[PDB]
RNA sequence: CGGGUGUGUAAGCGCAGCGAUGCGUUGAGCUAACCGGUACUAAUGAACCGUGAGGCUUAACC
RNA sequence: AAGGUACUCCGGGGAUAACAGGCUGAUACCGCCCAAGAGUUCAUAUCGACGGCGGUGUUUGGCACCUCGAUGUCGGCUCAUCACAUCCUGGGGCUGAAGUAGGUCCCAAGGGUAUGGCUGUUCGCCAUUUAAAGUGGUACGCGAGCUGGGUUUAGAACGUCGUGAGACAGUUCGGUCCCUAUCUGCCGUGGGCGCUGGAGAACUGAGGGGGGCUGCUCCUAGUACGAGAGGACCGGAGUGGACGCAUCACUGGUGUUCGGGUUGUCAUGCCAAUGGCACUGCCCGGUAGCUAAAUGCGGAAGAGAUAAGUGCUGAAAGCAUCUAAG
RNA sequence: UCGGGUAAGUUCCGACCUGCACGAAUGGCGUAAUGAUGGCCAGGCUGUCUCCACCCGAGACUCAGUGAAAUUGAACUCGCU
RNA sequence: GUGGUCAGGUAGAGAAUACCAAGGCGCUUGAGAGAACUCGGGUGAAGGAACUAGGCAAAAUGGUGCCGUAACUUCGGGAGAA
RNA sequence: GGAGGACCGAACCGACUAAUGUUGAAAAAUUAGCGGAUGACUUGUGGCUGGGGGUGAAAGGCCAAUCAAACCGGGAGAUAG
């Protein structure tokens, strides 16, 4: 449940540490983005000599949320923090070469199949 | 980013290249033109983006199409920086003597392709031209424009066009339509020289 | 045609695939035809049915006679269903939940839960005004209800505070999860109007 | 009530093990990738148990790949293949929400020995 | 809305309600009949009768629970010594309410509530 | 009354410890609005209101 | 015999200004007529010089008819409702329409029609969205609904003008927003009587209201089209955004009426155990109910009569002609 | 205007000098400390907001007692054009 | 609104505050109900100033001891910096 | 050793913000916060200054709910195109 102004941790090695959602893409007046939803972000914090730099505006996919995801049985998977993977604006493919932390099966799609492969654990 | 006159130059060279493709029957000459045209566009932009390169590639293709040309023109148009219309109060400062001076609304595209903005009162047969100088200070000139229209080489664009004599008693014929004039103009200096000539 | 049932409550059905389906349990006891309406007499084709039981003392003499003519025992209420040209029924016939055995989707009609007098925020999803920033006694108030001298009135159908719920509502195109003739149970996917123990009219989906 | 109870009872698992809050349990969950179906294991402390018949649920908290993860399971759901108590923990409370704010040495639970 | 809710606020806060019923329950045990407002009598049943049910089994814990609820050793004694034994056979309905007109001062509906054995 | 649910092993007693406290009895005690039951209490015999076959004309039918 | 007054005051005026209304329509805005030209050629795909004729009430104005024994004035908020000169979605003609994507005109008002940064702003610019981010009317809709940042009292200061008091279509900081609804209206909800003996039910449907949005992906098909590049119509399927209705099975919130922990103090003779009070003293959990962030469902298909438009047959008018008959 | 800060800054800060119309006791320029002083930014914090939900109390509502007010030419006091 | 005097206990730096003593009171309409809405409070998923003219209001911080503490400074400060 | 228009903070003296209240509980308050709190401090009692006069750390403030000229009585039935 990510909205504009929400701060997310980064689950990749792009070099961004903290990012802020500036837009939830995909609809008019769309309030929230869940896991698997692409968002527009600005890099608030970045590591030195990273691929990405502070103040850069790019896209990202939400991979973990505190609110969590609901499974067909009614089961819930929640995480301690909200996390995203930085994507190239045009390609919408992961900028980073590594994925850190567990990801949900909701990202099991052709678009985000690379992330699933890189991810250590898929829940 | 490119100036309006620069865009007009690019537009002209592209049209020439298309004309060359149609008319020229010698491949080698075409190659020279292709290179010439390519170089000119390369001269315009210090750094060329891949979209420019793609556009160039289409331009390079001997079988160019007018639709293709238009698309290429549109891509180049994006780079062009529009002429900024002055604020009402700024305009008034420019023309203090003129009272209740007004500018007719100009299309955004027109502003993009306009080196200078010129409008006619018509009722008083007055043409008002506003242009930013090299210092980037807006400069306004207002002068009588003839009601009669004749075809002749226009001083501002140095092209044969429908022209009316303008007096700000030697006079210079200028295009009745400033927007048409702006399209024709490919060099800002020419306009500056015209002002100097006045 | 449709049957009258009662809302037993809600539960889940776990599928083998592991999907959990929200289901509303509707008890459809046999519906007994009390009267048949025809074009000649009534000007329309329909069947009137009853279900359940009523205390003999509670049944009035006029009600009892209507049940007696049918030959059916007294039911809690009387409901009518319009008949299609093909359909034909006889007085005293009992219709069971097996009717919906082959019905994929149904429309369920019931009386909604009564909320009493409700404000515009709850009733029409009006936005509340500022909680702070100087707001004087106007946090949940409706705001303007019109214009000025033109038109000089409030238009009919203006959304305002008033009674909410306790009204007939239909939810259409609910999937039929299970039909149990033995237990007289219809299991339908999703929520249906009304509180537990309320009368539900179930019909095959019109759409 | 009785009608729904009969329906609920028919679907209820009879193999559910006894577990308490603070117990470390491993839950085997069925996971389907394409055609293939495999059992994935989730092991962590039980922090909450909701006793509600067929609607019973339990919440398991683990730290995975440096990230805290909590999973609410529907006990009688077919997705849960099996539950096993790896360790029994000694706590005084029904709900262990305080463990969310604790990590490492702070988050340790004493074993219940009996 | 108050769907499926129980209890009467009686235009008091929770602390005042609890205290009043603890006093009123004592009064009913002491006198075995009291005159009160009809709504308060209906509420008093839900407080007094469980106390009598508790009194049926005599134990230190039960007496202490009764003391916690009543805070009167005399009432606890009478409950366990007298009322508990008296009502042992009876299952519920330890009290009866009798409507007795309206109060002069405020026209409040009034009722007597008494122990059934009295 | 039984159950469920929630909270989380009551009091008392015993044991261990200098003691705080722990342990056993004990998943104990307690448990609202829930669920299934149950006339123990309260829903009274009455009384009250509402009548006594329902205008005229014409047509058709019996 | 000169001035100031925002420190002000009284008698008057809608005889006379500022707001809104009215009349008007110069101006504004929208449309049309002629066609010099532009458009490689070619007035009319698109555009249109010099001139001409209208429409709207819609800007800036003109007038001073209403109101000066008071018609609260900008912007925002809340809530809207109408028009169509249509922003999107629907239908269609022409195209300088290969496809894709456009241009332009016609029909069409059912529904839908951003969030932020800056600024009191309306606006505008910018950032990032969207199918789109429509234009207008409604006292520049809406202060007996809210706000009070702008603006226009009294304080103070700067620049400026003035000898000065003071003043500024300059700026700066501070600066009381009342009303218990009688009537109309509107949202709900009852009582009376009527409906022709009385009574209990079930209905019919005159009439009224609600609802009507749309993205993306896949298939058809890399098929038609095209030198390639690219890339459909038509048709079908899935999955979303926004919105609405219902519901509480699930996930949660709340749960001063359930259980527990715990600080200070007082009391129950004391111990032990409990109770009162301290925001429920402070907290931790939590039943029912209520509820959204939770999870079901909806917009339709279909039919009839049509708009622009497209025709068939067909004279008047031996041809032609969608129209005059049909 | 340029630079800083923001994804985006008519405010803010640092510069520039083109001072409509600064300027030296109706003082000029600085200035530690101080300020219920003006502007701007950040962390924390949050129902301010996305977007409201539930709950506890006091009113509102119903019954008994008491019992105002402003206003009011008269009223048998609808819509639209 | 109104000057002076008196000053118990536990905790506490205290005449703060909390609970109590002596002493004094429950504030001269009540009784129900448990709608909207208003007032005064409690709690809140995910987010966290996106609100707004403006973080207005709210939330938050809060004690004692010890460690430690910047620019700048009129050498006192700043400083309870953090 | 014990200075200070010193610091924190009750009484006491003020009154920065918000809400409520606006036919009020009240003709200026209440509630939650807020400033000073050994001083140019605050407070009791008595006294003195008088209306073009007083008094004013200056707001045209205040001078008995009255102030760019108090109140009361009189000129007085001022005058009112
Ligand atoms: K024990
Ligand atoms: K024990
Ligand atoms: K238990
Ligand atoms: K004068
Ligand atoms: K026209
Ligand atoms: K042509
Ligand atoms: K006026
Ligand atoms: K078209
Ligand atoms: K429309
Ligand atoms: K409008
Ligand atoms: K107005
Ligand atoms: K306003
Ligand atoms: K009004
Ligand atoms: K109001
Ligand atoms: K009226
Ligand atoms: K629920
Ligand atoms: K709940
Ligand atoms: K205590
Ligand atoms: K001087
Ligand atoms: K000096
Ligand atoms: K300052
Ligand atoms: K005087
Ligand atoms: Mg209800
Ligand atoms: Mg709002
Ligand atoms: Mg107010
Ligand atoms: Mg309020
Ligand atoms: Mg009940
Ligand atoms: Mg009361
Ligand atoms: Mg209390
Ligand atoms: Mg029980
Ligand atoms: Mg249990
Ligand atoms: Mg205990
Ligand atoms: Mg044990
Ligand atoms: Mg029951
Ligand atoms: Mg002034
Ligand atoms: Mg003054
Ligand atoms: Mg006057
Ligand atoms: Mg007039
Ligand atoms: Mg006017
Ligand atoms: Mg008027
Ligand atoms: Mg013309
Ligand atoms: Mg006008
Ligand atoms: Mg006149
Ligand atoms: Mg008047
Ligand atoms: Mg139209
Ligand atoms: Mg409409
Ligand atoms: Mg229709
Ligand atoms: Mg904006
Ligand atoms: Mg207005
Ligand atoms: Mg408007
Ligand atoms: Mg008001
Ligand atoms: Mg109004
Ligand atoms: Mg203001
Ligand atoms: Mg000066
Ligand atoms: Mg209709
Ligand atoms: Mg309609
Ligand atoms: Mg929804
Ligand atoms: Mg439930
Ligand atoms: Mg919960
Ligand atoms: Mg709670
Ligand atoms: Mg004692
Ligand atoms: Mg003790
Ligand atoms: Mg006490
Ligand atoms: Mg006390
Ligand atoms: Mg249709
Ligand atoms: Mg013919
Ligand atoms: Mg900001
Ligand atoms: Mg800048
Ligand atoms: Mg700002
Ligand atoms: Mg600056
Ligand atoms: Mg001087
Ligand atoms: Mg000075
Ligand atoms: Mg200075
Ligand atoms: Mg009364
Ligand atoms: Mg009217
Ligand atoms: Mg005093
Ligand atoms: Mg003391
Ligand atoms: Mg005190
Ligand atoms: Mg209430
Ligand atoms: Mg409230
Ligand atoms: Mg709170
Ligand atoms: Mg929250
Ligand atoms: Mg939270
Ligand atoms: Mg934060
Ligand atoms: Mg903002
Ligand atoms: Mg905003
Ligand atoms: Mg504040
Ligand atoms: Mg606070
Ligand atoms: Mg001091
Ligand atoms: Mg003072
Ligand atoms: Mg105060
Ligand atoms: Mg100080
Ligand atoms: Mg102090
Ligand atoms: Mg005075
Ligand atoms: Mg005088
Ligand atoms: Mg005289
Ligand atoms: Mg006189
Ligand atoms: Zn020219």
């Amino acid at each position: 449940m990510i909205q504009e102004q929400t701060m997310l941790n980064v689950a990749d090695n792009s070099g961004a540490r903290r990012v802020m959602c500036i837009k939830v893409l995909g609809g008019s007046h769309r309030r929230y983005a869940g896991v698997g939803d692409i968002i527009k972000i600005t890099i608030k914090e970045a590591i030195p000599r990273g691929k990405v730099k502070k103040g850069d505006v790019l896209k990202a996919v939400v991979v973990r949320t505190k609110k969590g995801v609901r499974r067909p049985d009614g089961s819930v998977i929640r995480f301690d923090g909200n996390a995203c993977v930085l994507l190239n604006n045009n390609s919408e493919q992961p900028i980073g070469t590594r994925i850190f932390g567990p990801v949900t099966r909701e990202l099991r799609s052709e678009k985000f199949m690379k992330i699933i492969s890189l991810a250590p654990e898929v829940l | 980013m490119i100036y309006p006159h620069q865009y007009n130059y690019i537009r002209s060279v592209i049209l020439r290249l298309k004309n060359v493709y149609k008319t020229v029957n010698d491949k080698e000459t075409v190659k020279v033109i292709q290179s010439e045209t390519y170089n000119d566009i390369n001269e315009i932009f210090g750094h060329i983006d891949d979209d420019i390169e793609e556009s160039l590639k289409v331009l390079m293709n001997i079988r160019l199409s007018n639709k293709e040309i238009e698309a290429i023109l549109n891509k180049f148009l994006e780079y062009v920086v529009p002429f900024e219309l002055p604020s009402p109060q700024k305009l008034q400062k420019v023309f203090k003597k003129v009272k209740k001076i007004k500018i007719p609304q100009f299309e955004e595209y027109d502003l993009k392709v306009s080196s200078f903005v010129g409008w006619n009162e018509l009722a008083s047969n007055r043409k008002y031209i506003i242009y930013y100088d090299e210092k980037k200070q807006l400069k306004g000139l207002y002068g009588e424009i003839s009601n009669q229209v004749v075809k002749g080489f226009c001083t501002i664009c140095n092209k044969e066009s429908n022209v009316s004599l303008f007096m700000k008693k030697k006079g210079d014929y200028i295009c009745r339509d400033s927007i048409h004039c702006n399209k024709q103009l490919t060099d800002i200096n020419q306009f500056y020289n015209f002002i100097d000539k006045l | 045609i449709g049957l009258v049932g009662k809302k037993v409550g809600m539960t889940r059905i776990f599928t083998e695939d592991g999907v959990s389906i929200p289901v509303t349990v509707i008890e459809v006891e046999a519906n007994r035809v009390t009267q048949v309406k025809d074009l000649a007499n009534d000007g329309y084709r329909a069947i009137q049915v009853t279900t359940g039981a009523k205390k003999a003392n509670r049944v009035t003499k006029p009600e009892a006679g209507h049940f007696a003519k049918a030959g059916v025992e007294a039911g809690r209420g009387l409901w009518e269903f319009r008949l299609a040209e093909g359909e034909e029924f006889t007085v005293g016939q009992s219709i069971s939940v097996e009717l919906f055995a082959d019905v994929k989707k149904v429309d369920v009609t019931g009386t909604s839960k009564g909320k009493g007098f409700a404000g515009t925020v709850k009733r029409w999803n009006f936005r509340t005004q500022d909680a702070t920033h100087g707001n004087s006694l106007s946090h949940r108030v409706p705001g303007s209800i019109g214009q000025n001298q033109t038109p000089g009135k409030v238009f009919k159908g203006k959304k305002m505070a008033g009674q909410m719920g306790n009204e007939r509502v239909t939810v259409q195109s609910l999937d039929v999860v299970r039909v149990d003739a033995e237990r007289n149970l219809l299991l339908v996917k999703g929520a249906v109007p009304g509180a537990t123990g309320s009368d539900l009219i179930v019909k095959p989906a019109v759409k | 009530s009785n009608i729904i109870k009969q329906l609920e009872q028919e679907q209820m698992k009879q193999d559910v093990p006894s577990f308490r809050p603070g117990d470390t349990v491993e839950v085997k969950v069925w996971v389907v990738e394409g055609s293939k179906k495999r059992l994935q294991a989730f092991e962590g402390v039980v922090i909450a148990i909701r006793n509600r018949g067929l609607h019973s649920a339990f919440t398991v908290r683990k730290i995975s790949n440096g990230e805290g993860v909590e999973r609410v399971f529907q006990t009688h759901s077919p997705v849960v293949d099996s539950i096993s108590v790896k360790r029994r923990g000694a706590v005084r409370k029904a709900k262990l929400y305080y463990l969310r704010e604790r990590t490492g040495k702070a988050a340790r639970i004493k074993e219940r020995l009996n | 809305m108050r769907h499926r809710k129980s209890g009467r606020q009686l235009n008091r806060n929770s602390s005042h309600r609890q205290a009043m019923f603890r006093n009123m329950a004592g009064s009913l045990v002491r006198h075995e009949i009291i005159k009160t407002t009809l709504p308060k009598a209906k509420e008093l049943r839900r407080v007094v009768e469980p106390l009598i049910t508790l009194a049926k089994t005599d134990s230190v814990a039960n007496r202490r629970l009764a003391f916690a609820r009543t805070r009167d050793n005399e009432i606890v004694a009478k409950l366990f010594n007298e009322l508990g034994p008296r009502f042992a056979s009876r299952a519920g309905g330890y009290t009866r309410i009798l409507k007795c007109g309206f109060r002069a001062g405020d026209n409040a509906p009034m009722a007597y509530i008494e122990l059934v054995d009295r």
